[PDB]
């Protein structure tokens, strides 16, 4: 019926309004950052897919953490991801940030973020290149463009 | 006649911006005073008329007031128009 | 009337459209979960407010240039600033404007 | 008659000395102090005295309870009386108040000492030792 | 060998006190930054159409 | 290149163009199809007082012509 | 038909905001050697339009300790003084004629740190606290000489009318007859808004946000009326209006460019540098200003 | 005598009446003299204008700008009381006795 199709249609505003501009604060924690602001470099201008450049934490809508968590800054990521407003997403970046990578047998390495925060996509390397981690930046705009709230509400 | 020199040339260097603020003010403070144009100006603000002239009854005794505007006698504006 | 029309659909649009954006994100469901008292910041607004006064004073200066009494009002008006002038000075050299 | 704008200004220019004349929380004493400051200004302006209305908001409103309040964060029967004629070509409250320098010359004097004293005297009281 | 970054000395007669002076009130070098980022403003970006166009790799 | 910003910059030109053009033709469809009457300084409100009684339809813009001096 | 003009007097203000931040950032990407938002929309066009939708469907997070009233009120008056300053410019006719129409913009502009000063005290923190008093004593700050170099250049024009301004410069702009006092504005405007060199400091704050931008376009637009007179056809008033339009656009993107161009100062050092160069020569000026029209027998008509 | 002075007297009053209440914060105090001074020029302007008194439109400014400097100046006084203190409650100035 129409009950379906408006819903549908706001769903797809909604969903094209959120991926059009994501707002990331970034933790720049080790080497996996240089990359990061390669991405921000005039070559591959993230700027001009509506990403802007250092959004503030009270603002932001995707968290980036590219480097390795040790456990005395663990509390302080997961701190600022409990300040971020709900419409909000992790994207690990790199192989320490993922696993631990090359510290993964420390005795002061988290082992992956993701013991600390969900995380939404996973950017492979050591770093990832600066095209890399455009490409999964792109790629968590299509995970976002694949979601739908209206709908589920509308069924429940 | 040097010291005063000197000084001037020092304040001139790491704080010019006082030198010419002080200099404003001075000149502002002094040229008016020699200038011509002051009366000028005082005259003009004399020569506009914000109220009704208020006609004198004639007693014959004032050949120097006109009985209408276009009589020759009374303030001229010729000057004005000239500026 | 006007101005109170203008001012009114101002404030109006203002605040529905403020309600509308801070009651848009609360209809659908989420997870719903000193002393020091710095002495310059003062010294700061005093000397604002002071020389706002002296603004104040100087304000009527457009109208009062047709007075056909120019020089006395031109000596008023460059007393006037050479008072704030002075203030501005006396405050300088007794440290007043330092950080 | 608008029914008597004048005399609803007036009410609600009482209502807030009544407000904030029990003095609950400084800051909202302070607000509504810029509440009836704002009221009284609409009381001069919708009278005719533009420019003193447009005095009363600036320099009270923006200065002086601006201070204030910057100070405390640093802490814890009407259109009968009227007139009948015209002005002329401009207002009478602009010559008035522009008569300031032509006319009030001890006015001006007395005034711009008093406010270099109060510098001085604020410099002064606030050395502190 | 050995070089010196800041070791000048300012000249010191009317026309280097002036010249400094209009530096001062007139903001020129100031302007020269403003004449460098609006010349380079219009120059062709360094920015490539990902993901169509594709940054250089090696083999 | 760089005259890609000039769309964007068109809109924000025809955004500020909107609200000037628009009180001008307020202005001329208000006052009769002439320029909106300025009233300071209280001589100028007493002619638009005079012209409006004047006119007889109860507004300031009708202007009366010669014609009605008979 | 005077609603109608009130709207279409404040939605094209709202829609240029939100198109000024494209341009902003488009202006700086080609000032950086790389481009703005060239994607979401057939030249980042869309840009503005996803940015208003996604930040009016985010989460507000409002303190849980903060006091809701001034919270909501302060985007209020924000809003409310950016819109309503925007009611006494002639473009070329003003929507509201005022007689003292300078002296309300700057009892507007003297009400516009209010906001400012209840956005830090009801955030519930210490340092924003500490954050919003340097804010607040810096806009106080160059409000005064804004105020001084303001009715120094209108003892030219001879009124507070913003009309006048455009019969004063009919045959040579203000900026010939005295540059210095517009140089000085311009940076005391660049100061009051909190824009770069001075920026040191989901819905409300896309409020204020619009707020600052509407008051930075309101700025160029005042000072483009002030210093840069455009001639005025009285049988076309488009022409006036395109001219007044043009010359406000290059004055924002010289805003542009100045934030893209310089470092930023300290909070002294702008302190030092309003209380210690502009406050002299503001005052000297005035003073030279005051006297002019005298020595020179040039005092403008109205009183 | 029309309404409106009525109205504006008894505001003053009340001003004055909560001045003299004290129940804390002299900056209330401060507030209350800033609300007189208010009424004051309110009233005075309202006089002046209504009887066309046109060289006594200097008064209400004068008046505005004293009153300002004499609210910096207990502003100053107040800072120096806290400085002391901390907080500027009225019954911390008890050290002074009849
Ligand atoms: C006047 C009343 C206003 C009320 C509130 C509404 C606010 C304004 C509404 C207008 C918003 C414009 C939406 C247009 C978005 C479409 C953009 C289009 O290009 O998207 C394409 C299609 O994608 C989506 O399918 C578009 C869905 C958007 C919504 C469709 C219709 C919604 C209109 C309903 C509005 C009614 C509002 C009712 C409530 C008041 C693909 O783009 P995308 O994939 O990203 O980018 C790929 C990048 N590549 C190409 C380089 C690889
Ligand atoms: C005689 C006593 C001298 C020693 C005692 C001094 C007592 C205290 C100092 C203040 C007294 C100074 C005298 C000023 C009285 C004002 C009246 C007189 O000056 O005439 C004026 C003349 O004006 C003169 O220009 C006054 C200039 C003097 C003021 C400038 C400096 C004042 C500083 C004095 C002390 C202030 C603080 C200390 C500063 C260092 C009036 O102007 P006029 O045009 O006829 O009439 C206007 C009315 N119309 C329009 C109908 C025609
Ligand atoms: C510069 C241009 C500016 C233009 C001005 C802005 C225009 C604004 C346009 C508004 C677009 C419509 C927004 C609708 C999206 C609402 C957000 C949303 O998706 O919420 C989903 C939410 C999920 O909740 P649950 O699944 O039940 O719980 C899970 C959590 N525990 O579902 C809802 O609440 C649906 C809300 C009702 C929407 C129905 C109508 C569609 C919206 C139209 C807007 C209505 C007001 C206008
Ligand atoms: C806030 C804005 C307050 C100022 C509004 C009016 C300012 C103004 O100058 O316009 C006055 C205008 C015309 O005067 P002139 O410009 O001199 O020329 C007309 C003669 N031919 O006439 C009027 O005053 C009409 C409107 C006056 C009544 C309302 C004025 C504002 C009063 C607001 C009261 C509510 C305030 C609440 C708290 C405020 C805190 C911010
Ligand atoms: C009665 C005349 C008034 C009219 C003109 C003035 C109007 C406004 C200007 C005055 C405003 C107030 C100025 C306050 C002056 C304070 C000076 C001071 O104490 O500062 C000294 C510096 O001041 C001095 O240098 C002393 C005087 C220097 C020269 C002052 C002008 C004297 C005459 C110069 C011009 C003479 C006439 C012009 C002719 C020039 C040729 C064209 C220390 O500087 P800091 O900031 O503390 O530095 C610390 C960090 N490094
Ligand atoms: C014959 C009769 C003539 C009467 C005399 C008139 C002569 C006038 C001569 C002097 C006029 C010059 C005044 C102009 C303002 C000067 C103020 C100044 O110089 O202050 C600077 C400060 O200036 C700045 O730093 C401002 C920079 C802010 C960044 C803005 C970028 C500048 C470029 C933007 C373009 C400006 C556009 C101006 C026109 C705007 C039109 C509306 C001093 O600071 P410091 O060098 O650090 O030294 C202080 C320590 N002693
Ligand atoms: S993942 Fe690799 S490149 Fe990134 S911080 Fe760790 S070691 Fe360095």
């Amino acid at each position: 019926s129409r009950g379906e199709y408006v819903v549908a249609k706001l769903d797809d505003l909604v969903n094209w309004a959120r991926r059009s501009s994501l707002w990331p604060m970034t933790f720049g924690l080790a080497c996996c950052a240089v990359e990061m602001m390669h991405m921000a470099a005039p070559r591959y201008d993230m700027d001009r897919f509506g990403v802007v450049f250092r959004a503030s934490p009270r603002q932001s809508d995707v968290m980036i953490v590219a480097g390795t968590l040790t456990n005395k800054m663990a509390p302080a990521l997961r701190k600022v991801y409990d300040q971020m407003p709900e419409p909000r997403y992790v994207v690990s970046m790199g192989s320490c940030a993922n696993g631990g990578g090359y510290y993964h047998y420390s005795y002061s390495v988290v082992r992956g973020c993701d013991r600390i925060v969900p995380v939404d996509i996973y950017v492979p390397g050591c770093p990832p290149t600066a095209e890399a981690l455009l490409y999964g930046i792109l790629q968590l705009q299509r995970k976002i463009k694949r979601e739908k709230r209206l709908r589920i509400w509308y069924r429940r | 006649a040097g010291r005063i020199a000197s000084f001037l040339k020092n304040a001139w260097a790491k704080e010019p911006v006082l030198v010419a603020s002080f200099a404003i003010g001075g000149l502002a403070i002094i040229l008016p005073s020699l200038s011509p144009y002051t009366n000028y100006a005082i005259r003009i603000n004399r020569a506009t008329p914000y109220n009704y002239p208020v006609p004198l009854r004639d007693d014959g005794n004032m050949p120097d007031v006109p009985s209408h505007p276009q009589d020759p006698q009374g303030p001229s504006l010729e000057w004005l128009k000239n500026l | 009337m006007n101005i109170m029309l203008t001012l009114l659909t101002n404030v109006t649009l203002a605040s529905l459209l403020v309600l509308i954006a801070f009651w848009l994100p609360q209809l659908n469901a989420y997870s719903e979960k000193r002393l020091p008292f710095s002495m310059k910041f003062f010294l700061v607004a005093i000397t604002f407010l002071l020389f706002d006064l002296e603004i104040a004073l100087l304000l009527p200066l457009p109208w009062a240039s047709q007075t056909n009494n120019l020089k006395t009002m031109l000596t008023m008006a460059l007393f006037l600033l050479i008072l704030l002038a002075a203030s501005l000075a006396y405050e300088w050299t007794q440290k007043g404007l330092e950080w | 008659m608008t029914m008597y704008i004048a005399f609803i200004l007036s009410t609600i220019f009482v209502i807030g000395f009544v407000g904030f004349s029990s003095k609950p929380s400084p800051i909202y004493g302070g607000l509504g102090l810029i509440v009836s400051g704002g009221v009284g200004c609409g009381i001069v302006l919708n009278f005719g005295g533009s420019f003193l209305g447009l005095m009363v908001f600036l320099i009270y409103l923006g200065g002086m309870l601006v201070v204030f309040g910057y100070t405390t964060a640093m802490a814890t029967g009407d259109w009968v009386i009227y007139d009948t004629g015209d002005s002329g070509f401009f207002s009478e409250e602009a010559m008035g108040i522009a008569a300031l320098y032509s006319y009030g010359t001890w006015l001006v004097i007395v005034t711009g000492w008093s406010l270099l004293i109060g510098v001085v005297v604020i410099m002064e009281i606030t050395r502190g030792n | 060998t050995y070089k010196f970054v800041n070791m000048r000395e300012p000249s010191m007669d009317m026309k280097s006190v002036t010249d400094r002076a209009a530096q001062t009130l007139l903001w020129t070098e100031l302007v020269r930054g403003l004449g460098m980022t609006l010349s380079y403003l219009f120059r062709e970006p360094a920015t490539i159409n990902y993901p169509f166009e594709k940054g250089p790799l090696s083999p | 290149m760089w005259f890609e910003i000039l769309p964007g910059i068109a809109v924000m030109a025809a955004c500020l163009f909107i609200p000037g053009m628009a009180t001008a033709h307020i202005h001329k469809f208000t006052n009769g199809g002439k320029e909106k009457r300025v009233a300071h300084f209280s001589y100028q409100w007493n002619l638009m007082e005079r012209d409006r009684r004047i006119s007889g339809v109860n507004r300031y813009h009708v202007t009366k012509g010669l014609e009605n001096i008979d | 038909m005077f609603m109608i003009n009130i709207l279409s007097l404040i939605i094209p203000i709202l829609l240029a905001v939100a198109f000024l931040t494209l341009v902003e950032r488009k202006v700086l990407g080609y000032m950086q050697l790389r481009k703005g938002p060239n994607v979401v929309g057939p030249y980042g066009l869309l840009q503005p339009i996803a940015d208003a939708l996604k930040l009016f469907t985010k989460e507000p997070l409002r303190p849980a300790t903060s006091s809701i009233s001034m919270f909501i009120i302060a985007p209020i008056l924000a809003l409310s003084l950016a819109l309503t300053m925007w009611v006494p410019l002639p473009m070329p006719y003003p929507l509201i004629n005022m007689n003292l129409g300078v002296l309300f913009m700057l009892a507007m502009s003297s009400l516009a740190v209010y906001s400012i000063l209840w956005s830090g005290w009801a955030s519930n923190s210490k340092y924003a606290l500490i954050g919003a008093l340097r804010a607040v004593a810096q806009t106080i700050s160059y409000e005064v000489t804004l105020a001084i170099i303001l009715l120094s250049v209108l003892l030219m024009n001879g009124s507070y009318t913003l009309s006048t301004l455009i019969t004063t410069q009919e045959h040579i702009w203000m900026i010939f007859t005295s540059w210095p006092l517009a140089m000085m504005w311009f940076i005391s405007t660049l100061a009051e808004t909190n824009r770069a060199p001075f920026d040191l400091t989901a819905g409300p704050f896309a409020m204020f946000f619009m707020a600052e931008y509407a008051n930075i376009i309101m700025m160029n637009a005042f000072t483009a009326i002030l210093f840069l007179g455009a001639s005025h056809d009285p049988h076309t008033p488009e022409l006036y209006t395109i001219n007044f339009v043009l010359k406000t656009l290059a004055l924002t993107i010289t805003f542009l460019w100045i934030r893209a161009s310089y470092p930023r100062f300290r909070y002294d050092q702008l302190m030092h540098l309003l209380w210690k160069s502009f406050l002299p020569l503001t005052l000297a000026l005035c003073m030279w200003h005051i006297s002019l029209p005298i020595m020179t027998a040039s005092i403008p008509p109205q009183s | 005598m029309p309404l409106v002075y009525m109205n504006i007297i008894m505001a003053f009053a009340i001003a004055l009446a909560g001045l003299l209440m004290y129940r804390s914060h002299l900056m209330s105090s401060l507030l209350c003299l800033e609300g007189m001074m208010l009424s004051l020029f309110i009233m005075s302007t309202l006089i002046i204008l209504n009887t066309h008194f046109t060289l006594a439109n200097m008064m209400p400014i004068i008046l505005l700008v004293f009153a300002a400097c004499e609210a910096a100046l207990g502003l100053s006084l107040l800072v120096m009381v806290s400085n002391t203190y901390g907080t500027d409650y009225v019954q911390n100035l008890n050290l002074l006795q009849c």
